[PDB]
């Protein structure tokens, strides 16, 4: 009944309330659900509680950040948490059309962003000689200039790192079939889709299972709901490498 | 990158991997050994770990070089544990890297808790990652630790009795509750462990009385000379002399058989079956005997005083075994008056009692200790195993007592014995001849039933191939040295516990120190490097091209030969 | 599809399929492996029964995946009933797909009337599947249950009699007409019942009278003297 | 009305007129290969590879064979929620322990 | 190069050694022989040892003599020393030379 052992009697209360599985009720639905308990306790103006509207806003399909959370098990502690949660792998991944939309600020380095793309494009992704079905993930990358957004993709062009934005040519217009054509291409790591219309018209173009793998700061991208997303929050950029 | 491999073909329990590029050229030396480690997925997250068996390197003047790694999966990693099984399915291509040191230690790491980890080796292939063992596991279930002649065995034996004597739980400085019993016939352990209680010829007292029913026979009787009579006699005149010496309660002084465990004189019993050669009867059939009470018949109530040397037998006829026991009679007086039986059937095994008999054998005495050395060089070797058979049954009898009372009174305070055998062979041969019967029989017991009574064994042979089947697949965890001769390796490899597809195959190929331990108590069969023993088994060989390279030695001949008349 | 397999080849007790597409890989982790049943036919009713012997899953740079099985058929599925016996003739090709729960278990329990199932274990290869024995043929005929150290031999044989007093015919509460008595040596099966009568030395009484000549001269007599 | 039972750690020394008088066989793990040879000869069907299984059976899997199983297969065993009181001894833990004097001369006096 | 052989397979406890040339038509006789050890190194320094198991010599009317050895490492020397136990990987192709006079003495010898 303290503040490190009582919390783990609320879980059996959300799992009810939903009729939901165990991994986003620890995960996703408690910790979205203590994160606004704060939001109206921070506040020094109004301390007074409602529930009509508390009960549907922490089911946005994101996996807000917890700052407590984060805090009294550490970061490796937490961020393997969401490994096991919304990261669920197996030895024999399908090729599917994985999007990973990532939040690149004008704060944040490219090393740092390379370096989630080299372990996005390393684990997502099978360009071996021998399949016959071989798959890329798909990168999209919102919240920077397009001056700080084009230094990226050409140092990532630099290292033997080829990708396709649907623009093969100076003044093209976007071409869907030339990511979807580099999905099944070996030679062709990953797709770097540029922005949000560009993004939106991909999926018109796909007729395979797509997933949604959407990692983010402040800002979040309103994905279309019919097919999977996995939406969380953290605070660096630095904390997706160790999740995807 | 350092390696390019790949699965390129799956079995049920085959994985065929196909290095593409390798650059660093020491993921080849070191990572893509024989028992080499490799993780298999598409992806850090969950991995099928595979153990290597075969490959084959080829090169070509104009062809590419293959390579062609051939693996089996030995299970499934998974955020950070791992789970066994051969059954799980990784479709081609998949990417092949040599695993990681955090998912080799989650091997070994995970299946055993931290209060139940026994760590005595690490692993050969890589040397920052130790194995321990199920150490409850270790010791409950039997050991086996085999390796042919120079490749350390001796060493691995004493480096788990080390390590099991120095564990110790935090709260006291005394010695622990281990109990480890060691049948060294080549006297390796003395110098093995300096703090324990070491017993020769010259030390150790067995009593004679204490041996049962088989063992008595086998020490007195002439198997060649299978005389009904000599063996029915050597009943009676045992069991009425265990009658007449027990003094304490009478109700179980009637009850005593020849197999139970209470002194008799056998002086006294030689005495008894040499007045029985020299049997008269009468008309009546009914052997008379004078003595210095009086004359008297031969009766159960008159058994008991033809244990003395003085009497005369009076009669006319002859007996029923007038003369038929006189090569029963100095046979037994061949065994008591032999000086190399004198710890046995001397002067000492007279005044010795129970209590003190088993205070000696576990180290319970005054002076305590966790090892006892039970130095069997100086042992005959034809009583060498009725020696071997009377402490194995009386630690495993010492063993039901224990936990019989205690299954009635309920304490946890429980009394734990190992037993080394290190030569095993020769105590439990796989030939069915009768001689080494008595303690074939005596191991089987601690082999079979033992580790529920607290008593189990350790099987130590640079020779396993006449070690019994019987007694060997009783030991669960089965260590192997260097096995360089087929004969012991066919036999380890139909013996063997579930192993994995082509570990076993490399027994004659181990350096020195290397080993190789399966069972329930470890959580892969692996080839691991064994912690050198700084206090090592040595035995002191005689140096024969030392001493042969001397001067003729001429005094050391006639002291030799004035001990040898008792001078 | 998920699975596109089909049978390339038929002896009189093997069968060779080789899978095409396999779009579904989580087809060929749990139902393609070695012991698994395939369902062999053209058909949704009439379908052969074959248990996967082993694979081989080939793969190469410029062909397509080569995903070959060796399977050995069992029986016959008519409508939803099993009917053993592997001598019935399927001519390639035959569409293959992996079998399903309720044919499985029509391996195992069509062979036993409904009434006489007793089960007290599942398959080892597919959990799901309970494996159930003629109820009646059990126990009238003796049993030898045998394990090594260890291996759960008491706990098979606690479990078996644990489901004979829980047999019971649905219309009492109370005890039913089981009757089971366990020669406990080593004081186990007491802690595994907590309802019955255990009998240890301090509450038997053995009436010796009962014995016979033979076991009173083994009580009070010795035979070496 | 009245049969048998014959749950035994080692099946090679049952006698061979009462052990094939059973009809239904359960063979768990047997490590004994005198184990693996007396249960063989005397078990009313065969399976696959059974010389090579039987020293592999993990812990609860059996063989359950004879005449009220028609097809001899490898189950598991159900679980048992109330398990019998098993015969072990953490060695480790009751090494660990410091030197035991009290419980020694009580099993001598009993002997 | 009076004899010039090489590598072209490895095995865990097998070699094929491929002899090219062998101008020397003596060095086969004493020193390549089933038996005989060879020098497995690309460097005078590290070398492994092999010794000869089995060969074969096949000889076409048209094609090149494929002097096949087949030989198993068992062990490795070190600038002098000799060291037992030979599982180290050499990597194929490799310059096989008989060994000299020193290194066999040092297989016996220094142990």
């Amino acid at each position: 009944k303290s503040f490190d052992d009582q919390k783990k009697e609320t879980i059996q209360i959300i799992k009810n309330h939903f009729q939901c599985e165990d991994y986003e009720a620890e995960h996703y639905l408690y910790s979205n659900a203590f994160r606004k308990t704060y939001d109206i306790s921070c506040n020094k103006k109004d301390r007074r509680i409602k529930k009509s509207d508390f009960v549907e806003s922490i089911n946005k399909s994101k996996v807000l950040f917890n700052i407590w959370f984060y805090q009294y098990e550490g970061r490796k502690e937490y961020l393997r948490k969401l490994k096991e949660s919304f990261i669920r792998r197996s030895v024999n991944t399908s090729p599917y059309a994985r999007f990973f939309i990532l939040e690149f600020q004008d704060k944040t380095d490219i090393k740092t962003v390379k370096d989630c793309i080299y372990k996005i494009q390393s684990n997502w992704s099978n360009l071996s000689k021998r399949t016959d079905r071989p798959y890329s993930p798909f990168l999209l990358f919102h919240g920077t200039s397009d001056a700080n957004l084009y230094e990226l993709k050409n140092q990532l062009f630099n290292e033997d790192l080829i990708f396709t934005d649907g623009y093969p040519f100076k003044g093209s217009v976007f071409t869907p079939k030339m990511l979807i054509e580099g999905f099944s291409n070996k030679e062709i790591h990953f797709q770097f889709i540029n922005d949000i219309d560009d993004f939106n018209e991909t999926l018109n173009s796909i007729n395979i299972r797509k997933e949604v793998y959407q990692f983010y700061t402040e800002n979040c991208l309103d994905i279309p709901s019919q097919l999977p997303q996995v939406n969380i929050q953290v605070k660096d950029f630095a904390d997706i490498k160790e999740i995807v | 990158n350092d390696i390019n491999a790949e699965v390129v073909s799956v079995s049920p329990n085959k994985l065929k991997i196909s290095v593409d590029d390798l650059e660093e050229f020491k993921i080849a030396e070191e990572k893509l050994g024989v028992g080499s480690y490799l993780r298999v997925s598409d992806n850090q997250d969950v991995a099928l770990l595979a153990i290597i068996d075969n490959f084959s390197i080829e090169v070509k003047e104009s062809q590419k070089q293959k390579y062609m790694i051939e693996a089996s999966p030995i299970g499934l990693v998974k955020n950070g544990k791992f789970y066994r099984g051969g059954d799980s399915l990784a479709l081609p291509p998949k990417k092949v890297e040599p695993a990681k040191l955090d998912e080799i230690i989650s091997i070994y790491s995970d299946s055993i808790d931290i209060n139940d980890r026994f760590t005595f080796s690490s692993l050969s292939l890589n040397t920052k990652v130790s194995v321990p063992v199920n150490g409850n596991r270790f010791f409950n279930k039997h050991i086996a630790i085999v390796g042919s002649t120079g490749s350390g065995k001796s060493h691995t034996v004493a480096k788990i009795l080390q390590k099991a004597v120095d564990e110790k739980q935090e709260g006291y400085k005394g010695l622990n509750n281990s109990h480890i019993i060691i049948f060294d016939i080549h006297s390796e352990y003395e110098n093995a462990f300096p703090n324990s209680n070491v017993l020769n010829v010259d030390t150790l007292t067995l009593p004679y009385w204490l041996l049962n029913g088989d063992e008595l026979e086998e020490l007195f009787l002439d198997t060649e000379a299978n005389d009904h009579n000599q063996r029915n006699v050597f009943r009676q005149a045992i069991t009425l002399n265990k009658k007449i010496h027990f003094q304490g309660d009478p109700a179980t002084k009637e009850i005593i058989s020849f197999h139970s465990p209470y002194y008799f004189d056998i002086n006294e019993v030689i005495n008894y079956i040499n007045n029985r050669n020299n049997e008269r009867k009468n008309k009546d059939n009914e052997h008379i005997w004078s003595d210095e009470e009086g004359n008297f018949k031969f009766d159960n109530e008159n058994a008991h005083r033809l244990f003395k040397e003085n009497v005369t037998p009076d009669g006319s006829s002859a007996g029923a075994l007038n003369g038929k026991l006189l090569n029963f009679v100095d046979r037994l007086q061949s065994k008591i008056f032999d000086k190399r039986l004198d710890f046995i059937l001397g002067e000492g095994s007279k005044s010795v009692t129970f209590k003190e008999t088993l205070e000696t054998l576990i180290s319970y005495g005054k002076d305590k200790s966790n090892i006892t050395i039970l130095d069997v060089s100086g042992v005959p070797f034809e009583v060498l195993s009725i020696c071997v058979s009377l402490i194995s049954r009386l630690i495993f009898e010492f063993g039901y007592h224990s936990k019989k009372i205690k299954r009635k009174s309920n304490e946890n305070q429980d009394i734990p014995i190992l037993i080394v055998y290190e030569e095993a062979h020769k105590y439990a041969p796989k030939s069915d001849l009768s001689k080494y019967r008595t303690s074939k029989e005596a191991i089987e017991r601690i082999a079979k039933e033992g580790r529920k009574y607290g008593v189990t064994l350790l099987l130590a042979s640079q020779r396993p191939s006449e070690i019994s089947e019987t007694i060997f697949s009783q030991c669960n965890t089965f260590i192997s040295m260097r096995l360089t001769n087929p004969d012991d390796q066919n036999y380890v490899k139909r013996l063997l516990p579930d192993t994995v597809g082509d570990i076993t195959n490399l027994l004659p190929s181990l350096k020195e120190g290397e080993a190789l331990i399966m069972g329930d108590s470890i959580s892969i069969p692996s080839i691991v490097k064994i912690e050198k023993c700084t206090i090592p088994p040595s035995s002191i060989d005689i140096k024969y091209l030392d001493e042969w390279r001397k001067e003729w030695v001429d005094s050391e001949f006639d002291k030799i030969i004035e001990q040898w008349s008792k001078s």
